[PDB]
């Protein structure tokens, strides 16, 4: 008959079908799941047998009603499989950045996070080190599987350094000092006009949103006014809340988080 | 002394018994009411049918003659109404909906039925109530009563707890790409609770999305079109009964240049004895800021002619009669020349 | 006074006997009356022939001459009236019909005959009575009286059972076609009584119906033309005295796509010493939302030319003198590549 099964996340839940094998397992929407022992629609992780079905690593997309039928189709077994999410977990913050002062003409060793290899980046957005191999040789630095050694520290070696593991779960943050575009949060009153300033006057401006549809394109669901430099919002409603990123072809962009009062 | 006026302002309360589904009338008088026609022991009258008038003589020992009779009707319906939570799932964090559903029909008219709601410090008079802008993660309780002829006979309390919502937001430290197909995106996890870090990347036309674990903070994107701008939006999403996505942090980067693909529409035509016209279309993937086409003419695997032009239109002349030359045309975007496309063509002769 | 005046307003009651098929007439008087010629003991007279005038004399010891003369008209036979059920089979689910027929004629005239019918709370005066708006699966009771000149002489009653009918309505759970030739339709049995199901599939050309047992809940259509839309109508029917099928459920779905067949009449003709003209007709089974043609020209079992045209019209120029060429042309629907059509031809030329 009709049964309700809750289970938990990442649980291999087994649904028992009617007798008189073979059996077919379908859904109400119309997505084929199981045809006898053979499996159909591999994009959904599950396995089939002559009578029963098994779902592996269930999640939100599995919250539906599965119907199993015998060979003759005279009997039905409906199971309403829902998924209860686990309690939310608070992610532990990454280690706080620390400051290191290096004198001129000295070689400084910085320890990476445990777990080789250690990947080292800088604040300006360049790949300083990827494992043992060293990129950007002009900066005169070396890198083993664990640490990063700056040789003949410059006056321009001052800056931020980030060290990550192979999986990137952990992070270390250093600020090396040589010794001798923030997002804008805008609150807009409903039913008013909002002006957003884009990039410089040299180049066309392209806008994107969280919904991933360009606001300036025609037939947009929200009214707008796009020019080569600024964006105008007319009669702002509640649906205008979100984030809008405007960038030109010269690799210059700004992000505005619009919240409606 | 006189019973006529003493009980003129009496009050009658009606109680519904489910086991017998019957009505009991109780007089709000401390002293005993005694009757001879119907059983009215103590101060309660039993076995009364709804929507029917009954006559009962009311008298007391303290008050002497004359006597009097009272007429009573019974319209109160108790238990056919059930309280239901009509809260919308998409806005369950700050909105609480309470409704009353009737399951059994009754002979009572709706014009004499009222609903009163006491939710904490709020009082409402409506059959269905809505509450907006309620603080999340607070478990409240509210009482609802049904009044007939301005009397309390049905009341029900219900406890409602709000759901999770509004996660985020991630703080993208930096996004870039120092390789033709490899890009690096680095962010930080939001302080508030979230589940699994949905990240989307969009090129000029195409767009794709994926999910990342709550632990890792650095990600690398592969199979990226060289010299193509990409915009990435990352938002930490939690899975309630309705998935709450939260605000999204956006970043953009352009991939480094790479050698282009082969030239397209390599067309060669013969016009004169040793003059050949070679023209072609630009390659599908430019992978460079500049435009340039280089055509080399060889004979017997020996380079003998080499020309370059910003447009694919080359003329070949001054060649031996009936000789199988090889034309190799390639694209030089400025940094990394592309792989050449080679064809074989023969000449004509002298009159 | 006189017997004629005393018994002027005398009344007579007639009782019918089926064993003798005779009417006995009784005078509604208390005192005993004696008759001269015919014996009339007490107040009843027997052996009276139907539809014949009878003259009788009424007198009493308390009244003098003249004697009362009474004329009696005997009503016709009771058995000559028959009750017939005129209910139509097609409308037996909501209509009941009753009729009175006179199989055997009688000398009595038909002008003074009254038929009064009563079904439930409805009373009518007509020979044929018809009632509509009847709930299925119910039994009704009717009675009727037949009066001769507004004098009751026949009574009858009957019970009619309402035939079951109008089943349904089945609800289709879903319909789909995930394969190239297989489609799955799943429904739900109706609540009311039913026997079997009828499922009709209609396409752009033909419509065909099939019958299914009540036990079956799912069906799998097979041997279907790929990439075609079918509309399926399902209705449960019950074999009553006449077949009753209720309101149907309608759905529509299209199958998947399969590789197309080979092209037709791929004509190949000579154009010059190094050019060839290739044409072909579109395949009968498009099996796709797009039309495209791909041609591959090979020499010595080695591909040397690849072309793609929207129509089957290809020119093969700049070839080699005195050598063979194989043309493989196929139709592409945008989803699957069909079986190529292959031909061989020799460029039999010499400079
Ligand atoms: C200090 O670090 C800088 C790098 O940040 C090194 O000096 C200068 O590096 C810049 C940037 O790469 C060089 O400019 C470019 O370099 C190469 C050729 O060297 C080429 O890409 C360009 O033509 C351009 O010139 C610059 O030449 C270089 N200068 C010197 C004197 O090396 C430097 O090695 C570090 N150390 C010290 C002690 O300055
Ligand atoms: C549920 O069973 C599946 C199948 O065994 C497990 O998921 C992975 O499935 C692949 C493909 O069959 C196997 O190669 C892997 O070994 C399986 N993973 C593991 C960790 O064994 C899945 O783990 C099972 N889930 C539970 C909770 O036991
Ligand atoms: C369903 O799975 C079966 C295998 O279990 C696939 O192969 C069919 O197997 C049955 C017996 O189980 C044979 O009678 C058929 O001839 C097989 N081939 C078919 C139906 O094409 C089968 O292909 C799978 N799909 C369907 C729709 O039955
Ligand atoms: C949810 O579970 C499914 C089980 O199939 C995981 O697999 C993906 O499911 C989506 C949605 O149907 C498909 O589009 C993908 O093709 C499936 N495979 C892969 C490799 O992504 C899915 O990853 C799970 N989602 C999570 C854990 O967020
Ligand atoms: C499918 O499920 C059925 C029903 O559970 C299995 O049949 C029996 O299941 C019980 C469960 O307690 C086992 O103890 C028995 O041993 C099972 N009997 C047999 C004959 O298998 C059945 O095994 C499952 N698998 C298949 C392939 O049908
Ligand atoms: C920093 O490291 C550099 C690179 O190894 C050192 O420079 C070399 O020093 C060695 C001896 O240790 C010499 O043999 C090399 O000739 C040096 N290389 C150059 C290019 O000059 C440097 O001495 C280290 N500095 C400190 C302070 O330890
Ligand atoms: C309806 O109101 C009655 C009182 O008229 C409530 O009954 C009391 O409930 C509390 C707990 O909420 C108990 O401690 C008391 O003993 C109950 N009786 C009295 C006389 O106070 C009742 O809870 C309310 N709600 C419902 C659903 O009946
Ligand atoms: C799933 O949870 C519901 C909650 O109402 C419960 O009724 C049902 O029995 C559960 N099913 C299981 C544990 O299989
Ligand atoms: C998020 O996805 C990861 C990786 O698959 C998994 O371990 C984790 O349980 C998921 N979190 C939730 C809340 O489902
Ligand atoms: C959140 O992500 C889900 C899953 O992709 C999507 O269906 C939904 O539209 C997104 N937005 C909101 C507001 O839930
Ligand atoms: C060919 O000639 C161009 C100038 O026309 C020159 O830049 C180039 O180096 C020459 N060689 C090749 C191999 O392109
Ligand atoms: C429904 O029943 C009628 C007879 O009552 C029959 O003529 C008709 O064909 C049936 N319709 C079907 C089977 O679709």
């Amino acid at each position: 008959g009709f049964h309700t099964i809750n289970a938990t996340w990442w649980a291999n839940i087994t649904l028992v079908g009617p007798p008189d094998t073979p059996v077919t397992w379908y859904d109400t929407q119309g997505l084929w799941f199981c045809n006898g022992s053979r499996v159909k629609n591999p994009q959904i992780r599950h396995t089939c047998n002559d009578q029963n079905l098994t779902l592996i690593h269930v999640n939100k997309t599995y919250e539906r009603t599965y119907m199993g039928y015998n060979r003759q189709g005279t009997k039905k077994e409906d199971y309403k499989v829902v998924v209860i999410p686990p309690p939310p977990a608070t992610v532990k913050p990454q280690p706080e950045p620390e400051y290191v002062f290096v004198y001129m003409g000295e070689n400084k060793t910085l320890e990476g996070p445990p777990g080789t290899p250690v990947t080292w980046f800088n604040q300006d957005g360049k790949k300083f080190c990827e494992g043992e191999k060293v990129l950007h040789p002009e900066f005169n630095h070396t890198c083993d599987k664990q640490n990063l050694i700056l040789l003949f520290v410059n006056f321009t070696h001052d800056g931020a350094y980030l060290g990550y593991n192979h999986q990137g779960t952990q992070r270390t943050h250093y600020e090396v000092t040589v010794l001798d575009i923030e997002a804008m949060l805008v609150t807009v009153t409903a039913g008013s006009n909002l002006t957003l300033v884009g990039p410089k006057a040299e180049g066309k401006v392209t806008w994107f949103d969280g919904d991933l549809k360009r606001p300036c394109e025609p037939n947009y669901r929200l009214r707008h006014e796009c020019n080569n430099q600024n964006l105008t919002l007319i009669n702002v409603t509640k649906d205008y809340e979100g984030t809008y990123y405007g960038t030109n072809d010269k690799d210059e962009g700004k992000r505005y988080r619009v919240k409606v009062n | 002394p006189t019973c006529d006026e003493k009980y003129a302002n009496i009050t009658v309360d009606y109680l519904y018994n489910k086991e017998t589904k019957l009505f009991t009338a109780k007089l709000n008088v401390n002293e005993n009411v005694e009757c001879g026609n119907n059983t009215c022991t103590n101060n309660e009258v039993h076995n009364l049918t709804e929507c029917k008038n009954a006559s009962v003589s009311i008298s007391h020992n303290s008050c002497t003659a004359p006597d009097k009779t009272l007429i009573l009707d019974v319209p109160p319906g108790v238990e056919k109404f059930q309280l239901h939570d009509c809260t919308q799932v998409e806005k369950a964090d700050t909105t609480i909906c309470l409704k009353w559903k009737n399951i059994e029909t009754f002979t009572c008219d709706t014009q004499n039925i009222t609903y009163r709601f006491q939710c904490g410090n709020m009082i409402f008079d409506n059959k269905e109530i809505k509450l907006e802008n309620l603080e999340p993660e607070h478990e409240y309780k509210c009482d609802s009563e049904i009044l007939y002829n301005n009397h309390k006979f049905t009341n029900a309390s219900k406890i409602i707890k709000t759901d999770f919502g509004s996660p985020g937001e991630p703080q993208i430290i930096f996004c870039r790409s120092e390789a033709a197909h490899q890009g690096v995106i680095t962010w930080n996890p939001p302080q508030r609770s979230f589940h699994n870090f949905t990240l989307c990347y969009i090129k000029e036309t195409e767009k794709d999305c994926l999910n990342l674990d709550k632990n890792l903070i650095k990600y690398d994107l592969q199979n990226l079109k060289p010299y193509t701008k990409y915009v990435l939006s990352l938002h930490a999403y939690i899975i309630a009964k309705v998935q709450r996505n939260g605000s999204a942090a956006m970043c953009h980067f352009t991939t480094k240049s790479a050698p282009p693909s082969q030239v397209w529409n390599m067309t060669v035509s013969m016009t004169s004895d040793n003059s050949m016209h070679v023209k072609c279309r630009p390659p599908r993937d430019r992978n460079g800021p500049h435009e340039r086409y280089h055509l080399e003419v060889e004979a017997g695997n020996t380079l003998v002619r080499n020309e370059s032009h910003k447009n694919c239109d080359f003329r070949v002349k001054d060649l031996q009669y009936s000789t199988d030359y090889t034309f190799k045309a390639y694209f030089h975007n400025g940094d990394y020349p592309g792989e050449p496309f080679i064809l074989h063509h023969s000449t004509s002769y002298n009159s």
